[PDB]
């Protein structure tokens, strides 16, 4: 005879759950992530000046271990200490070492 | 569905529209064929990128702080360095694990919000010329068609003068 | 190694768009404020109603 | 009343009703009654004790902290360890009164929800059947009765079967 | 126009209605005048003074604390003094940043209310006695005039007894 007219939305079936106000479970059309899940491992050597402490701890290259002398006058934005690292130098106790490092 | 509408009353799910994020469905004389909106679909799309440009990229660079991992047993100092940056973590947590919460929620009725703004815009242009069959779909009294179509799905649409089946197959048929 | 990325955790360098992280509570300069939860999902769009069995 | 309805323009207050959180009152020919429903009670009252699980009975557990009463006048690290442990409470506060605030308005625009999404639904299942009597009411022009009644108060209702009383006492009665 | 109504179907700005927030226009046989309302401007206004009175004008009243600009170089204890208020201001900043960002967007759909409140409610006291004219404005049968006004805008209206142009000038005329 006439005509009929539907109307609305839309959708999915690969819909994702997640959380509001009410429901701590709902399946919405899209959401996106808001928390940095994980990372790759790897320091990027930009845009920020990294400098590799290698086997010498900045107090030591400070000081001028006998073997930090390759660390000389160096510069940098972000100093990078390492575990394997140590110090070959008459033996030291550095009061408040924390601060004259920071 | 706080607005009510979707996940409401029109409890059912449009499988593929994928010409957009809503629109209709049309039984008139040429068959059927559910058809793409715009001022809803963009509408809608057009505000959660607006909330979200917010959340998403932005603030925050910070370098040289306090230290966080310790290597021996200092007391006090110690003791204090992490409760000050555990009380922040704590706090940001709390104040992220509900800018979702909300934002969230009330994502939705705003969604839920372009639907019962549309049936409810309709039911506007067109007087006694259809009802909402019940509910969900419509109900019409012309001999609409594909042509005829581009009327609503246009706001083209005179309940003036394309008017003539008024009282008619309404309440006027036999009863 | 050779790249960019504004920010850095002990834990590796990571990605500043989203807006929370939780690599690991030491960052350095631009960087996602640390939270406790591994993941915020975000609705990007409207709810959804399934088509058939579920 | 953000929805408009509870306290709002259906300004009664239901007594009694204590079946539920809802319903109806027939005036039919077998005198009256207040039902009781579902659909919108438990719909409701779902919610209410869905945002509430969310509140009540969660997180934090923490033991050993930073003191915070002091007997001798120490200064600095003192100041300090105050400071800290003061500005946390203070902001722990703010976020408490207003999780209240937010939570307990749209508690609200929550129930005047439920309200305006049944007359709107009552309002939709049956045509020119009836009308909400002026406002709050509604007005009917077939003879229900308590049997009849499960129609709307079920959703078991024909506006096209049960529709014999249509334009008549409405606007076609003398004038 | 969460609501819709405002910037949403009544897409037009009222220019200089100063009488108050609200209002008609009667376009009657003694020609026009924008009217203005109340229980409706009041009402929304008595709200944005409400959850305002409430930001506004309140707590927090300290006195001694920790330092913040710093003479020399000190090492730890000075970099966590600052962290530690560097962090309050960076949380209180988002507790700030936000308090608008909602209270704002609700200050809206609370306008956009009373709006979608007021027709919807001219549209219950009145029955086929006028249809809002399309959208935005409405469409009235009957000789109304400056006096006749007072009808709706007092909610002194028959839609019973002064209901004479019901079917007629509707889908009664030739068609």
């Amino acid at each position: 005879s006439t005509a009929t007219l539907c109307l609305g939305h839309h959708a999915v079936p690969n819909g994702t759950l997640v959380k509001t106000i009410t429901d701590d479970q709902i399946e919405v059309t899209n959401a996106t992530e808001l928390v940095q899940s994980s990372s790759t491992g790897k320091i990027c050597n930009n845009p920020h000046r990294i400098l590799d402490g290698i086997d010498c701890t900045l107090i030591d290259a400070l000081l001028g271990d006998p073997h930090c002398d390759v660390f000389q006058n160096e510069t940098w934005d972000l100093f990078v200490e390492r575990s394997k690292a140590f110090s070959n130098c008459y033996p030291y106790d550095v009061p408040d070492y924390a601060s004259l490092r920071s | 569905g706080l607005f009510g509408a979707i996940a409401g009353f029109i409890e059912n799910g449009w499988e593929g529209m994928i010409d957009g994020w809503y629109g209709f469905r049309h039984q008139n004389s040429e068959g059927t064929g559910q058809a793409a909106d715009l001022k809803s679909t963009q509408a809608a799309i057009d505000q959660i990128n607006g909330k979200l440009n917010r959340v998403i990229e932005k603030t925050n660079e910070k370098f040289h702080q306090i230290e966080k991992e310790f290597s021996e047993v200092e007391g006090r100092i110690q003791d204090l360095e992490k409760y000050v940056e555990d009380t922040k973590i704590d706090l940001w947590s709390y104040n992220a694990e509900l800018l979702v919460a909300l934002e969230n929620q009330h994502t939705i009725d705003l969604t839920d919000s372009e639907m019962n703004k549309l049936f409810e815009k309709t039911r506007r242009q067109l007087r006694e010329n259809a009802e909402e069959m019940g509910n969900g779909c419509f109900k019409i009294y012309h001999k609409c068609d594909n042509a005829c179509i581009e009327s609503i799905r246009n706001g083209t649409y005179d309940h003036d003068v394309y008017r003539d089946e008024a009282l008619n197959n309404r309440f006027q048929i036999k009863g | 190694d050779t790249c960019i990325s504004e920010c850095i955790t002990p834990n590796g360098s990571i990605p500043n768009d989203k807006p929370f992280q939780n690599v690991n509570k030491i960052t350095y300069g631009a960087c996602p404020k640390y939270v406790k939860q591994n993941t915020l999902k975000l609705a990007t769009g409207m709810r959804n109603v399934p088509e058939k069995q579920t």
